[PDB]
């Protein structure tokens, strides 16, 4: 139980690149969700 | 009601209003609601007619009659419990459906949509 | 338009890099494969 | 910290508690 | 920690004549309103019977209260934690356990 | 009193060593003077 | 045994949006100003 | 899961052994 | 039982009495109170009337 | 080779939604438009609807729910609606064998045709599936053997269709067995007269071995005026009884030569109901009342009283097949009413009769902590 | 509550005497209701007598009395009638001493918005209308059709006319607090006037939501929770349940450091300021300790009302995001108050049956000396909920009904999520409520039974 929760690794993602934004709770047109939102749903992404 | 809009869209009848309507012409489907204020299935019934009405602007007239008011006319138009609805189409040849009981939402739109 | 930075590692990460270039934002990732175990033991019943 | 030193010399069962039936029709370790 | 004790619901025990007492105390109490209203009881008297009677009942059953705990659950919850001399008082338990 | 008076306390209480001790009645582990438990009998349980 | 009120009264959807033109809540409440101007008391730029 | 939603009543069977089932 | 004090007994002789009923009251105290306090109540009516 | 148990027990008619069939007019009326006033009357009702009766297939889903076990038969659609009713009761665990699908007929529509000729007048073309059934195939031999009650209400009499099929089945269940029970629920257009009511409803009653009424029902069909009357009758200079000197509501006991007007071999018993509150018995040999409450303000906000009918009738329904006795002791019948009344009281504290029926656990309960021991 | 043609309150009354309607609700001025006999108990009670002639306890003349229903005049219904807000939103207020209820109120006022919100699993039912009248939804002021829909607006189109209704973007308040709104409708549905268009913060779906559902156990641990003090879980920090944003202001009139700074002197907008930092240009106006934030927004106000033309105003507004950390306070709704001590790894955590981590640690010793028994009835019914799908809203007293209602309730629940979830832990026969759960360190199991729920 310790080793496979606590010793195993894996990959994420750790920084992004937004182009253009002033700031993360800004806001940018033809998006539903502001600079905020889409990081969050980008700390959920699956990787190998 | 220019600056504070009313918030409810279905009007009450008479039975006199009713007769002129049914004998003079329409464009659009006229759906009458007989009620009570004491029922309870009742109270669940007007919620629904007033989304088909917002949903169904110009295109219908939905209207309300109290039995407590009209009890003779009800009795002549065979109403025999309390939630009933009346579909009536513009077409005068075509016959009119009797409604009883609560039912659906999607089912109201299919008679007013295809039947009526 | 996004550009992404991945990594393999243990753990999770705090966002210490605030400070950043222009563009950048860093997201808190977890690295842990495994979301729960459980374990159980019973009896053989052998006896002595 | 009271709770647990009263629970550590709180004792044991003595008698019905302990034994269903009269002991007499009828603890072990010893230790150095 | 290793013990680790806790308190539930069920672990909130009762004394176990409650029932008899109160409900013994509420015919005593219902007699005497016939009473006064028949003429036989004066006010000030009925005032008495029934601060009186009250009393008499929570104060036997806060008695009793700690020979239950000894004799038929030893190691309940909140007997531990009142006998240790650790939190609770009898009073501060009568109000949770009795009346 | 000649009538029978209305009480919040004429049924008695639900528990759980009235469930058990009903329970091993019926398997024979102990025999109980009647077919309910009593108050003291369920005081007993409590103990033993 | 089963509870006397019955349990469905207290059970709510667990992703539900409250109707708030239902029978248990008061009338909409009104902009003051509108309200006011639809009385009378306040009249408009035009007028003046 | 469609056949959750079909039940024995509407499949005619014989009396005899649909209370049998039912049971 | 014994009631050696001035007591006050409730009961009679023959009456069948179950466990835990109060039969009879001690009052073996008997110290004058300088905290006597004369209080007044009134009793009002239920219906008209004279 | 004997059959399942708990005995079984028929509803016939028609299955809506959630229809109230009893219409008269009522004095006090609340706004016409906002409908969070209207929980009001619920709290003080008009009396006819003190407990609103309902469409037989409320009935089936209450008797399972006390325990028990019902077949409902009737006509249903092959359309949409159609299908959710069976669906629904059949997740309740009513035999729905005897429910027959239309495939020409839609249900809870019917079409009528307007015409105006100086008077307002509505014909007929084309009826409900509901209100369309016959004898020849829409019953089923089995389920009328095995059952031990029918329960019909008076809607079925206001259809020609169905009229002729009900006495089809009376007869067969009758060869079998069968004890046939008519709750009447009267519908709005049998409240005009006394006369043209007591005609139409004839043959049934006859052939009928236990009847419940209304007290708003039974007045209608005798003398109303005449009790109206009595009710309000307040002696002059001095009162007869102590009991006149109290000011409380009217329980008149129709006595037993006052509703001989309607008696008839076969009857073995007749229950007039008036509410929760009261309900009468009369029998070939005994006569009586068993007194009971009524709480909807303990839940203001949650009350309504439309299936306490169904679920009054259901508890009766249950005891009857279970306890045989109950026909001939005064005690025992009167000690098992006192369950009904349970149910009825459980069925008002929640919105939808079909949700919130009661079950039998919690209708012993509720007996038990209402009543004293020695009555229960 | 409501204010007469004088000065006095008037609470609302149940005329139960007989008369023609028999029944209305009538407001009471405090003179008047001394002289009728009002009772709140209820009809529930029958003897070999009638209805009538059963006792119920009642006020008088300022005095409680016990008389029949017969001589009673009026009655009291309403559930939520003899208290305030706050005291209404506590669950199971009935096991809970009075003492407490008043730190409760207390307590939810000083609750942070948190950035995002989750709905409670008990309630009591006000929550609804509390979110109605705060202010902080966007309602339907006429009836339409939904026809865009953008982070910044939305265009309703009712009959003939397009109204458009603005949206509030992370904007701070008073007391340095965040408040953002988020969509609730779809594009293409109809809406009826009063009908929900958008949530704020603390709100989801239309309730008032201001905390989190998190699994918890009541237990002795090491001392971590000695006195009040609470030791928690590192998930809370890593899956962000506890973060909020804080907004502050700081305005003026008009070597590393001086980076951000533009042309003006003004700091941009979009920079990361800490301790030091200039943000506008001697006269200048720099960071104090401990705000570090984005600059989100900068304001050169130009400003009238002073004898100069008034001296503009330059505002800037900075941003922190906070998650939870040892120091903080933490409470619930019955009156339970305490302050982090250590945050652990999942590993180290004690776990149930099912291998699952709980994620805080109460004293159990609190209890007894508050005498608050609310929380033990809400965690139960909490873990009930969350494994059966569904949400409960009670209202207060409810033993009205019936002796030990609340008890049933509870079991109730608990034995069916077991039985349909197959977990037999749920609902122990033995000991209804508790089960047996191991140490995360040693994986022995800890000697007797503990409370564990979702509060
Ligand atoms: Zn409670």
């Amino acid at each position: 139980r310790r080793a496979l929760l606590g010793e195993i690794e894996g990959t994420c993602i750790t920084r992004v690149k937004s182009e253009k934004v002033p700031h993360e709770y800004s806001t940018i047109t033809g998006i539903q969700e502001s600079v905020h939102e889409i990081l969050m749903n980008l700390k959920e992404i699956i990787l190998r | 009601g220019k600056y504070v809009r009313e918030d409810y869209l279905v009007k009450k009848v008479s039975a006199k209003d009713i007769q002129e309507l049914i004998k003079g012409e329409r464009n659009v489907p006229l759906i009458i609601d007989f009620y009570a204020t004491w029922c309870g299935p009742c109270i669940l019934m007007a919620q629904e007619l007033e989304m088909l009405a917002v949903e169904y602007e110009s295109n219908a007239l939905i209207v309300k009659v109290d039995t407590d008011d009209e009890y003779e006319f009800a009795r002549d138009m065979q109403v025999r419990g309390l939630p009933t609805l009346y579909f009536i189409s513009p077409d005068p040849n075509k016959d009119a459906i009797r409604t009883e009981g609560l039912i659906p939402i999607q089912m109201m739109r299919d008679i007013i949509n295809n039947d009526l | 338009c996004i550009g992404l930075q991945i990594e393999r590692n243990r753990g999770y990460l705090i966002k210490t890099p605030h400070n950043f270039q222009d563009g950048s934002y860093p997201i808190d990732a977890v690295f842990m494969p495994v979301r729960n175990a459980n374990h159980s033991i019973h009896s053989y019943g052998n006896g002595n | 910290m009271l709770i647990g030193l009263y629970v550590l010399t709180s004792g044991n069962h003595r008698g019905i508690c302990v034994n269903r039936y009269n002991p007499c029709n009828r603890k072990e370790p010893f230790f150095s | 920690t290793a013990t680790s004790i806790s308190l539930g619901i069920d672990d909130l025990l009762t004394i176990p004549s409650k029932g008899w007492l109160v409900q013994d105390a509420e015919q005593q109490s219902l007699i005497l309103e016939k009473h006064h209203h028949y003429g036989n009881v004066h006010a000030v008297e009925k005032l008495r019977q029934s601060i009186e009677i009250w009393y008499a009942t929570s104060e036997y059953l806060r008695q009793e209260m700690n020979p239950n705990f000894r004799m038929t659950d030893p190691f309940n919850p909140v007997h531990i934690m009142s006998f240790s001399g650790a939190r609770g008082n009898a009073s501060q338990v009568h109000q949770l356990v009795g009346m | 009193p000649e009538k029978e008076q209305w009480s919040r306390w004429q049924r008695r209480r639900p528990d759980v060593e009235t469930v058990f001790l009903k329970a091993m009645a019926e398997t024979g582990q102990v025999k109980l003077y009647g077919d309910h438990p009593t108050l003291t009998e369920t005081a007993l349980y409590r103990a033993r | 045994g089963d509870p006397v009120y019955p349990t469905i009264n207290y059970i709510q959807d667990p992703d539900e949006v409250i109707d708030y033109r239902g029978p248990d809540f008061h009338e909409p409440t009104p902009n003051m100003l509108a309200y006011l101007k639809e009385h009378g008391k306040i009249i408009s730029r035009e007028e003046l | 899961i469609a056949l959750k939603s079909i039940f024995i009543d509407q499949s005619e069977l014989p009396s005899r052994i649909y209370n049998c089932l039912k049971m | 039982v014994n009631i050696p004090p001035k007591s006050l007994l409730l009961v009679q002789n023959d009456q069948y009495v179950e466990s835990e009923q109060v039969i009879a009251e001690i009052r073996a105290g008997i110290s004058t109170l300088n905290f006597k306090e004369k209080v007044r109540k009134h009793i009002y009516s239920d219906s008209d009337g004279e | 080779f004997p059959y399942p148990n708990p005995p079984l027990v028929i509803c016939f008619g028609a299955a809506q939604k959630e229809f109230v069939p009893t219409v008269r007019v009522s004095h006090e009326q609340m706004h016409q438009d906002k409908y969070s006033e209207w929980k009001m009357l619920q709290w003080n009702p008009p009396e006819f609807v003190r407990a609103p009766g309902g469409p037989p297939s409320n009935v089936a889903i209450s008797h399972v729910r006390l325990g028990g076990r019902a077949a409902f038969m009737g006509k249903v659609g092959n359309d949409e609606f159609g299908q959710e009713m069976v669906l629904l009761m059949n997740k309740e665990k009513v035999q729905t064998r005897a429910v027959k699908f239309d495939d020409s007929m839609r249900t809870g529509c019917t079409h009528m045709k307007i015409k105006f000729e100086d008077g307002k007048m509505k014909v007929e073309k084309v009826k409900e599936p509901a209100e369309d059934s016959l004898s020849s195939s829409e019953l089923n031999l089995d389920v009328l053997k095995e059952a031990r009650i029918f329960h019909f209400n008076s809607e079925v009499l206001t259809s020609s269709s169905m009229r002729s099929t009900l006495f089809k089945a009376i007869s067969l269940s009758k060869k079998f067995g069968g004890l046939v029970f008519f709750d009447l629920n009267l519908p709005l257009p049998l409240w005009r007269s006394r006369d043209e009511t007591r005609n139409l409803i004839k043959e049934a009653w006859e052939q009928a071995n236990i009847i419940e009424v209304s007290r708003q029902e039974l007045e209608f069909l005798l003398d109303e005026e005449h009790y109206e009357r009595k009710r309000n009758y307040r002696p002059q200079y001095f009162a007869e009884n102590f009991e006149q000197t109290k000011q409380r509501r009217d329980y008149y006991h129709y006595t037993p030569a006052e509703i001989a007007p309607l008696w008839h071999d076969g009857l073995k018993l007749l229950f007039v109901t008036d509410g929760t509150l009261r309900l009468h018995y009369y029998s070939p040999s005994f006569d009586g009342v068993v007194v009971g409450t009524e709480d909807v303000l303990i839940t203001p906000f949650t009350c309504d009283r439309t299936g306490s009918g169904d679920a009054v009738v259901a508890g009766i329904m249950r005891k009857l097949t279970t306890q045989p006795e109950m026909y001939h002791d005064q005690d025992v019948l009167e000690r098992q009413l006192r369950f009904a009344i349970a149910a009825g009281i459980i069925s008002q504290w929640t919105i939808g009769a079909v949700r919130g029926f009661p079950t039998e656990s919690a209708t012993q309960n509720l007996k038990e902590q209402v009543y004293v021991p020695s009555m229960w | 509550a409501r204010i007469g043609h004088w000065g006095s309150l008037e609470s609302p009354f149940y005329e139960i005497s007989e008369r023609s309607t028999g029944v209305r609700m009538l407001y009471l001025s405090p003179g008047r209701d001394e002289y009728y006999m009002v009772a709140a108990g209820n009809s529930l009670a029958l003897n070999q007598d009638i209805q009538e002639e059963q006792v119920v306890p009642a006020r008088y003349r300022q005095e409680f009395l016990t008389i029949a229903w017969e001589q009673v005049h009026l009655r009291s219904i309403f559930p939520f009638q003899y208290f305030s807000i706050g005291a209404s939103l506590i669950p199971f207020i009935e096991h809970n001493d009075a003492n407490r209820a008043l730190m409760s109120s207390n307590m939810q006022r000083q609750a942070v918005p948190l950035s995002r919100s989750e709905k409670c699993i008990v309630g009591t039912g006000l929550e609804r209308q509390a979110a109605l009248d705060s202010g902080a939804l966007a309602i339907a002021e006429r009836e339409g059709r939904v026809v865009y829909t953008n982070t910044d607006k939305i265009l309703l189109a009712g009959n003939g006319d397009i109204l458009s209704i603005p949206l509030v973007i992370y904007q701070r308040s008073n007391k340095n607090t965040c408040m953002h709104q988020k969509l609730q409708v779809p594009r293409g549905k109809c809406i009826k006037k009063g009908q929900i268009l958008a949530d704020g913060a603390a709100t989801v779906g239309g309730e008032l939501a201001l905390g989190k559902n998190v699994l918890v156990a009541y237990m002795p641990w090491e001392g971590y929770n000695s006195e009040d003090a609470v030791l928690i879980s590192e998930r809370l920090v890593y899956e962000d349940i506890y973060t909020s944003f804080h907004i502050r202001k700081y305005e003026i009139q008009t070597a590393h450091l001086l980076r951000n700074l533009d042309k003006n002197g003004i700091v941009m907008l979009g920079s990361w300021v800490e301790t030091g930092d200039i943000l506008v240009g001697e006269t200048c106006l720099k960071l104090p300790i401990g705000g570090r934030g984005r600059v989100i927004d900068v304001r050169w106000i130009q400003k009238r009302g002073g004898s100069s033309y008034n001296p503009e105003t330059i505002r800037v507004y900075i941003l922190q995001k906070r998650e939870i950390k040892v120091g903080d306070k933490v409470a619930g709704r019955h009156g339970n108050k305490g302050i982090i001590s250590k945050i652990l790894p999942r590993q180290d955590m004690p776990y149930l049956q099912d291998g699952r981590s709980v994620d805080m640690v109460f004293n159990p010793l609190g209890v007894p000396s508050r005498m608050n028994v609310g929380q033990i009835f809400e965690c139960s019914l909490g873990l009930a909920g969350s494994l059966l799908d569904r949400h409960y809203r009670i209202a207060p007293f409810d033993e009205r009904y019936e002796q030990e209602a609340s008890r049933k309730l509870v079991f109730s629940e608990l034995y069916e999520a077991s039985k349909q979830t197959a977990n037999p832990w749920v609902f122990e026969p033995e000991y209804p409520g508790k089960s047996r759960i191991f140490d995360g360190r040693t994986g022995n199991p800890f000697e007797q039974p503990v409370i564990i729920g979702k509060p």
